[PDB]
DNA sequence: GTCCCTGTTCGGGCGCCG
DNA sequence: TGGTCGGCGCCCGAACAGGGACTG
């Protein structure tokens, strides 16, 4: 019925070949009853070897509801095929508007890029693959095509409500306002029965950035000064109004660590003056879209996880600090997939693009875990980096 | 017969033709099998007689099957599966016994010429040509093509796995409760029915795949326990692996260990506390098959007590999902861990070993960590779930290590065994300088022309020594500096140096690696009583860094 | 930039199964 | 006597990529 349109690949780029990886018995039998239904709908089609591509698939389902949500790890295809007001709203309320992709078919040439493969439990049977006949969740493509039917179907709520901004990425629908809780919530009720007539909790304001603080002591060791001379050091990296001058020449001689050293006039204004330009914002930083978002991650221990975003060395967009339970009980890969989640969540609201992470974490450690504690509809690039303890050190807190 | 099933479209590569590869000569024992297979293949329309029309070839030649009376015939496609198309393989993996759930009744069977009932795409068919030789000038040697999945192409496989699949599918829909294990064409088929019912089943299934072509032979149609299947021996409440036969050489090669260690790592599944450390440690820089390698003393040892584990009896237990799954792990020395997975206890569900060898510098807690990510992968695969593990570590040990530990690391539910030997750490870096210990400045230079460098320290109380190396680097100096001041200082000290490689390394605790110099600085570590390890800045005039970096430097830099 | 060190990935042999 | 294919497992070495230290 509708006409589709033609999408192609990047030039010189062939279709993702990654190979699935293995499943829970619940997960695979909540994709088995979703693909039933989904190929019962014409939303998919069974398809053969002789299509040499695959990418990923696996369910989340979230908290309290017996529903499951398919996701297809679609960011290597994403690679081969601004709002600015929206950070300033008192609560922005995240929607799932992924099912609105279903009712626009897909390119016939560009279907068998979206080939997957569904596991069996113990290899009792071969994979079953499938491909996708309409516009998949997660993939790049879906908010592009739909982006006029998008606009069309918001027109009237957009109207009604000037002082309310709605953004779209991938299949989650931001809408942000500066209601009342309680008057919020009902108007984003309003949205989703707005929704239904085609078919078929965030607070910007509070989000707070961390900088770089010192120590502030009474008695001062040789140990003491020369770990506030390296993180100095490294801070005039940031910062090139840091000096250590005064610092370092009071470190003179060959001391033991533990002897006290009385801060003389000149380094104890350094240090007070060293405070003062921590304070001051970073100088000749701006967004490139072109370039991709890099997120570092450092494992601070009690459950504290410090981030920075950044696109060049030492120009950071944004530092902040993420912190947990203390317990006894703590699940550090739990913590972690919470904490790149929220970093990824930041990032799309203020830039709208998803930042590549390193993560501080085995390889096999993360791939093993990270499905189970997922639960937005995207999924953010990564690699794994073996952090030294010095960057670690450096972000600490008292 | 052959399938109504519909082919699979198949196209070479861009820019490609069929193979022109000639025949190579045959046994008369291999040509008369031949000619008796292919004159039945061509009566049934299995494969078409060709003329000068078809300009292809490729050769072909036959093996004995595991029945070793009856041949099968394989084809040499090497050349034309580099011009064929890429296929994404169905096969994801191999079904275990151990992830068996109990059945009241069990059948297994085999479909006679399996590929042989496949049609294969009608275009593709000419690039399948063969020829068979046969009495030279009484008869000519006939020409084929293949009408059906020929053995030795690289996409049978994954079609016919794929075309079995979707026979079994409307089988399967109407038969739930039903299992059918299906790897290639042998099938496994289990139900909770009693034996005269589950029999009756059994003929529908055979009728329903004879509708589509395939065959199920008496012969290979196994009624009662043990089942073979897969390489295992299948009994009503247990399974055992087939007899494993080691090689007894006076004189091994390296194809002689490769299929030694093969063996073992097969066997490894059931038995318990097999090892390959020192069998595979033979096999490091070596070239060709046909290398005799000469046995060492841990080797040989290695060998000896992996022969006494084959000699005692052992089975595996099928899997009760109304149970939990226990993995219990036990410790080997060099890097070497065994676990045994199971429900009851000493009722294994299976076995199996991890001796992966991950960075240059490690400890037992890190390795440990790695087992079990190992072993959750394996139980999600089998079982669909994550097994409650039994670790020999205190539970005070873990804390400390993934306290400090600037990376995140997680263990699932576990408990603690008492099944020496203990997972612990060896030593702990000090937070916070030590009072009353001799503080050393270290540092390392070399000359990136001349291989030359120094290594040396200055202490507080007065004490500096330089040491000169030869044919040595950067980073190896700076740790020579750590190891000779942990030579020369007391039980306790206090180290400063410059290097955060040295510091990374040291910081992780290692109990082994393959660099002798670290191993020489964990055996300093290790008899320490307190170690504290701090970084400066190198080149910023910090003292007393300063001293000792001019003290290194000099006649091997500026 | 180069040199060093450490990490992952791919392909080679063998094992096992059809 | 070999000599074919695909899956998974194991261990090995080759060929990468990424980051720190270095020359003048
Ligand atoms: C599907 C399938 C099968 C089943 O193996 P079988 O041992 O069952 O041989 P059959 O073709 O089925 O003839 P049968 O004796 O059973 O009447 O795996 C494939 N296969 C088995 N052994 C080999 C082998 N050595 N090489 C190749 F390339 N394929 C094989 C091809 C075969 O058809
Ligand atoms: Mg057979
Ligand atoms: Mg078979
Ligand atoms: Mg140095």
């Amino acid at each position: 019925p509708i006409e589709t349109v033609p999408v192609k690949l990047k030039p010189g780029m062939d279709g993702p070949k990654v190979k699935q990886w293995p499943l829970t018995e619940e997960k695979i039998k909540a994709l088995v009853e979703i693909c039933t239904e989904m190929e019962k709908e014409g939303k998919i089609s069974k398809i053969g070897p002789e299509n040499p591509y695959n990418t990923p698939v696996f369910a989340i389902k979230k908290k309290d509801s017996t529903k499951w949500r398919k996701l297809v790890d679609f960011r290597e295809l994403n690679k081969r095929t601004h709002p600015a007001g929206l950070k300033k709203k008192k609560s922005v309320t995240v929607l799932d508007v992924g099912d609105a992709y279903f009712s626009v078919p897909l390119d016939e040439d560009f279907r068998k890029y979206t080939a997957f493969t569904i596991p069996s439990i113990n290899n009792e049977t071969p994979g079953i693959r499938y491909q996708y006949n309409v516009l998949p969740q997660g993939w790049k493509g879906s908010p592009a095509i739909f982006q006029s039917s998008m606009t069309k179907i918001l027109e009237p709520f957009r109207k009604q409500n000037p002082d309310i901004v709605i953004y779209q990425y991938m299949d989650d629908l931001y809408v942000g306002s500066d209601l009342e809780i309680g008057q919020h919530r009902t108007k984003i009720e309003e949205l989703r029965q707005h929704l239904l007539r085609w078919g078929l909790e965030l607070h910007p304001d509070k989000w707070t950035v961390q900088p770089i603080v010192l120590p502030e002591k009474d008695s001062w060791t040789v140990n003491d000064i020369q770990k506030l001379v390296g993180k100095l050091n490294w801070a005039s990296q940031i910062y090139p109004g840091i000096k250590v001058r005064q610092l370092s020449k009071l470190l003179r001689g060959t001391k033991a660590l533990t002897e006290v050293i009385p801060l003389t006039e000149e380094a104890e204004l350094e240090l007070a003056e060293n405070r003062e330009i921590l304070k001051e914002p970073v100088h000749g930083v701006y967004y490139d879209p072109s370039k991709d978002l890099i997120a570092e991650i450092q494992k601070q221990g009690q459950g504290q996880w410090t981030y920075q975003i950044y696109q060049e060395p030492f120009k950071n967009l944004k530092t902040g600090k993420y912190a947990r339970m203390r317990g006894a009980h703590t699940n550090d890969v739990k913590q972690l997939t919470e904490a790149v989640q929220k970093i990824t969540t930041e990032s799309i609201v203020i830039w709208g693009k998803t930042p590549k992470f390193k993560l501080p974490i085995q390889k096999e450690t993360w791939e093993t875990w990270w499905t189970e504690y997922w639960q937005a509809t995207w999924i953010p690039e990564w690699e794994f980096v073996n952090t030294p303890p010095l960057v670690k050190l450096w972000y600490q807190l008292e | 017969p052959i399938s109504p099933i519909e082919t699979v479209p198949v196209k070479l590569k861009p820019g490609m033709d069929g193979p022109k590869v000639k025949q190579w000569p045959l046994t008369e024992e291999k040509i008369k099998a031949l000619v008796e297979i292919c004159t039945e293949m061509e009566k049934e329309g299995k494969i078409s007689k060709i003329g000068p029309e078809n300009p292809y070839n490729t050769p072909v030649f036959a093996i004995k099957k595991k029945d070793s009376t009856k041949w099968r015939k394989l084809v040499d496609f090497r050349e034309l599966n580099k011009r064929t198309q890429d296929f994404w393989e169905v096969q994801l993996g191999i079904p275990h016994p151990a992830g068996l759930k109990k059945k009241k009744s069990v059948t297994v069977l085999d479909v006679g010429d399996a590929y042989f009932s496949v049609p294969l795409d009608e275009d593709f068919r000419k690039y399948t040509a063969f020829t068979i030789p046969s009495i030279n000038n009484e008869t000519p040697g006939i020409r084929y093509q293949y009408n059906v999945l020929p053995q030795g192409w690289k996409g049978s496989p994954a079609i016919f796995q794929s075309s079995m699949t979707k026979i079994l599918e409307p089988f399967r829909k109407q038969n739930p409760d039903i299992v059918i294990y299906q790897y290639m064409d042998d099938l496994y088929v289990g139900s909770d029915l009693e034996i005269g019912q589950h029999r009756t089943k059994i003929e529908e299934l055979r009728q329903h795949l004879l509708r589509w072509g395939l065959t199920t032979p008496d012969k290979k149609h196994q009624k009662e326990p043990p089942f073979l299947w897969m390489g295992y021996e299948l009994h009503p409440d247990k399974w055992t692996v087939q007899p494993i036969v080691l090689p007894e050489k006076d004189s091994w090669t390296v194809n002689d260990i490769c299929k030694l260690v093969g063996k073992l790592n097969w066997a490894s599944q059931i038995y318990p506390g097999i090892k390959v450390r020192q069998l595979s440690k033979l096999l490091r820089g070596t070239k060709a098959l046909t290398e005799v390698i000469p046995l060492t003393e841990e080797a040989e040892l290695e060998l000896a007590e992996n022969r006494e584990i084959l000699k005692e009896p052992v089975h595996g237990v099928y899997y009760d999902p109304s149970k939990d799954l226990i993995a219990e792990i036990q410790k080997q020395g060099q890097g070497q861990w065994t676990y045994q997975i199971y429900q009851e206890p000493f009722k294994n569900l299976k076995t199996g070993k991890y001796a992966r060898m991950r960075g240059a510098h490690t400890n037992d807690v890190k390795q440990l960590t790695e087992a079990v990510q190992k072993i959750t992968t394996e139980s999600i695969v089998i079982w669909g779930k994550t097994p409650k593990f039994k670790l020999p570590i205190q539970k005070e040990t873990w804390e400390t290590w993934w306290t400090e530990y600037w990376q995140a690391t997680w263990i699932p539910e576990w408990e603690f065994v008492n099944t020496p030997p203990l997972v612990k750490l060896w030593y702990q870096l000090e937070k916070e300088p030590i009072v009353g210990a001799e503080t050393f400045y270290v540092d390392g230079a070399a000359n990136r022309e001349t291989k030359l460098g120094k290594a040396g320290y200055v202490t507080n109380r007065g004490r500096q020594k330089v040491v000169t190396l030869t044919d040595t680097t950067n980073q190896k100096t700076e740790l020579q500096a750590i190891y000779l001041a942990l030579q020369d200082s007391g039980l306790e000290v206090n180290i400063v140096t410059d290097s955060q490689y040295a510091l990374g390394i040291i910081q992780a605790q290692p109990d082994q690696s393959e660099s002798e110099l670290v191993n020489q600085i964990i055996e300093q570590l290790i008899k320490k009583e307190k170690v504290y390890l701090a970084w400066v800045p190198a080149h910023k005039g910090i003292g007393g860094n300063e001293q000792v970096d001019k003290l290194v430097s000099a006649g091997i830099r500026k």
